DNA sequence: TCGTGCCTGGTGTAATCC
DNA sequence: GGATTACACCCAAGACACCAGGCACGA
RNA sequence: GGUGUCUUGGG
């Protein structure tokens, strides 16, 4: 590489946003009663706004 | 307006009441019936009405 | 008769119209 | 002088919600 | 397949 380059050990930590916590996705599905607008949050196959 | 908006109806009679889905009564915990706050509304509207009826007689 | 048992009602930064 | 009525979007998750006196019913 | 608050967060 043409170019010298910084390079050493450093600490990093892990965080916890963890690309399973918040990836989703909604075919279809529950809907509330009162609107039947499609319903609210992640982990009931929910929707976006 | 005459034949939409009259100056007398703006003193409420009769009150409407609104069918269920405007009101559903939540589940308390899936077999109690937690009543919308409308059907509790409504009940001490229904309570009063009658207990001012029974004084004029 | 007396306490139980279900049971219903009830409190000691503002800047803008009117 | 009073009054009201406003005063960022979206999302995710975890944790918690009835009291006491008032009349009926029974061995 | 509750629903309502509050709390802590992320961009």
């Amino acid at each position: 590489l043409m170019a010298q380059v910084f390079f050493g050990p450093t600490y990093y930590q892990r965080l916890r946003h963890m690309v399973d916590d918040k990836i989703h996705a909604r075919a279809r599905g529950p809907v509330q009663v009162l609107t039947r607008q499609p319903v609210e949050g992640r982990s009931r196959d929910g929707g976006l706004r | 307006n005459e034949d939409y908006a009259r100056p007398e109806w703006m003193i409420i009679t009769v009150l409407p009441v609104p069918p269920p889905q405007v009101r559903p009564s939540i589940a308390m915990d899936e077999t109690t019936q937690g009543q919308d706050d409308l059907t509790h509304k409504l009940s001490d509207i229904l309570k009063a009405n009658i207990n001012v009826q029974k004084l004029e007689m």
